[PDB]
């Protein structure tokens, strides 16, 4: 359905930003309206979601070359794909070449 | 500050280091470093025992 | 299962934390902890206690 | 000498002008200035807590 | 073989369970099982403590 | 009552017709007969000694 | 380097074996120990000794 879209924060060092999660900070609380508000709540959230995804599909990487990239990615309904095809690299302690691992 | 003598705080010239027993780390106040049994006493470094 | 259940390094299977500040009232006693879950670890309540 | 009355051995250690130190590597080896551990994930990614 | 009561062995009529106090197994005399820092007392099984 | 003297406490145990187990799994838990453990390498593999 | 050197699993950097079988001749004194090298581990003789 319309999910919240994951928050990238940038890593000062090495470039390669970090693990992003389900943004909290600038949640619209709602569930104290009525029906037709609690309907077109989730209409201007989908228009944002729209938004974002034209403007995702247009060493490390420079924070002004990081706001333009590593833009707000919407993942769509939950899990949903196979034990195969998840999230993966939006784990801050992940790893390419392995799997996530920490001493 | 009533001394004179050689201040080891900065000519460097310590002389106590004779004087520890046992350090440990720990991260998130639970986690022990290094931890993954790396010594013979993991749960940590062991300068010098008595007995 | 001989993988992806438990896991190969080291790691206690109950820790033990200590009161980072209590009080003793003239009638109620306090006491807060900072519960630590480390990383790649989840905790469930129904196991935690006070002793 | 025959005359020896019954002992005791005790031993003990002095290092000076020196300094304890305990490398953040997975080895404990310096492989470089930026240590291994000083650049895994674990750490650059998520803040933790010393003791 | 004088006796002619129940034979524990046999019967399972066990009863000196609580005469334990503690017990240490390891692999090839020195790794210690199960180690990783498991229990409380990683280095053995401490069935009751009397102190 | 008021003319109770000082005393001790003392606490003890029971556990008869049982048996004191140790399974041999990485987590203690019964995941089948043929435990995890019981089907690493590290044992099928080479042989040890136990303690 | 942050791979493909350091193991992320448990593994003590040093063990300790105890003798499997020692004679105490009039003139000599010989042990036997059974040095279990674990898989996927180099063991480099020159790091070994007698205590």
């Amino acid at each position: 359905e319309i999910p919240t879209p994951y928050v990238w924060t940038f890593q000062p060092q090495m470039g390669a930003a970090a693990g992003a999660s389900q943004d909290y900070s600038t949640r619209m609380n709602w569930f104290s309206a009525g029906p037709d508000m609690i309907h077109d709540v989730n209409n201007i959230r989908d228009a944002q979601n729209r938004i974002l995804m034209t403007q995702s599909a247009i060493g490390g990487i420079g924070s002004r070359q990081f706001v333009e990239e590593f833009v707000p990615a919407v993942y769509l309904n939950p899990y949903s794909g196979p034990p195969d095809s998840y999230p993966d690299q939006f784990i801050r302690h992940y790893n390419v070449y392995s799997n996530s691992v920490s001493g | 500050f009533t001394y004179s003598g050689t201040i080891p705080y900065l000519d460097g010239t310590f002389y106590l280091s004779h004087t520890f027993r046992k350090v440990a780390i720990q991260f998130d106040s639970s986690v022990t470093w290094p931890g993954n049994d790396r010594l013979l006493t993991p749960n940590e470094f062991e300068i010098k025992i008595s007995v | 299962p001989t993988h992806d259940v438990t896991t190969e390094r080291s790691q206690r299977l109950q820790l033990r934390f200590v009161p980072v500040d209590r009080e003793d009232t003239q009638y109620s006693y306090k006491t807060r902890f900072q519960l630590a879950v480390g990383d790649n670890r989840v905790l469930d309540m129904a196991s935690t206690y006070f002793d | 000498d025959p005359r020896h009355a019954l002992r005791d051995p005790e031993r003990k250690f002095l290092c000076d002008r020196t300094l304890w130190r305990i490398p953040f590597s997975s080895n404990f080896m310096s492989m470089g200035s930026l240590t291994d551990l000083g650049q895994n994930l674990l750490y650059a990614n998520a803040a933790h807590a010393l003791d």
